[PDB]
């Protein structure tokens, strides 16, 4: 029931034992421009790839709280994997929620969508931009970390129930990965415990 | 009877779900 979604980089997948595991929450920790969003975009297409190709053969649910979701990037990634861009764009559902009111309803909607159709990955970029304001939207939210914790708990339940991979990004069962900047435009990833170098290109995350 | 969602396809198509599913 647990499948590994290729990250687009053989080295990274090798370190991750195949890639992003399904049925669990994988937290990506990294500063700005570490490739957290770019990684999510690549995964939103790889999740649709055939199992043989390291995919979960499923759709992707993208919860954008940073407003950095760009469907065009998915198209470029699709080209690399020889997948019809129209289909990949239709196989990725995205909800751009910055207010807590909408963010609070996304989980419920996600469950219904996953119950009605087959999804393989749920992306949350980013948890940092989540629950910034209170329910009214007028003020700051008290004890945000407590609210965020409950969100992740329910997200883990969806992960276990619908057996979908969940990648949650954080600026600066849960598998925690840290992202960093390499010698040049290369990136380094390692588990919080042994490191791998990957690159960010038009076609998306890859090796070298 | 379907219900609207905040989600939409990257192609721009709005996403809906049956109320019973939300139930
Ligand atoms: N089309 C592209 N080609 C090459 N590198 C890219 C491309 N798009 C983004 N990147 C790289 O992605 C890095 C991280 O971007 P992003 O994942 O959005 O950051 P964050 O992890 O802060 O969300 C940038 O530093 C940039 O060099
Ligand atoms: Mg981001």
């Amino acid at each position: 029931e647990i499948i590994m979604v290729t990250t687009g980089s053989r080295e990274v997948d090798k370190l991750l034992g195949g890639g992003i595991e399904t049925g669990s929450i994988t937290e990506l920790f990294g500063e700005f421009r570490t490739g957290k969003t770019q990684l999510c975009h690549t995964l939103c297409v790889t999740c649709q790839l055939p199992i043989s190709q390291g995919g979960a053969e499923g759709m992707a649910l993208y919860i954008d709280t940073e407003g950095t979701f760009r469907p065009e990037r998915l198209v470029a990634v699709a080209a690399r994997y020889g997948l019809d861009p129209e289909d990949v764009l239709a196989n990725v559902a995205c909800a751009r929620a910055f207010n807590t009111d909408h963010q609070q309803q996304l989980l419920l909607q996600a469950s219904a969508m996953m119950a009605e159709n087959r999804f393989a990955l749920i992306v949350v970029d980013s948890a940092t931009a989540l629950y910034r304001t209170d329910y009214s939207g007028r003020n700051e939210l008290a004890a945000r970390q407590m609210h965020l914790g409950k969100f992740l708990r329910s997200l883990h339940n969806l992960a276990e129930e619908y057996g979908v991979a969940v990648v949650v990004t954080n600026q600066v069962s849960t598998t925690r990965l840290s992202l960093r900047k390499g010698r040049g435009e290369q990136r380094i990833i390692k588990v919080y415990d042994a490191e791998a170098i990957f690159g960010i290109y038009d076609d998306g995350v890859g090796d070298a | 009877s379907l219900v609207p969602t905040l989600f939409s396809t990257a192609s721009g198509k709005p996403v809906t779900v049956r109320r019973e599913s939300l139930q």
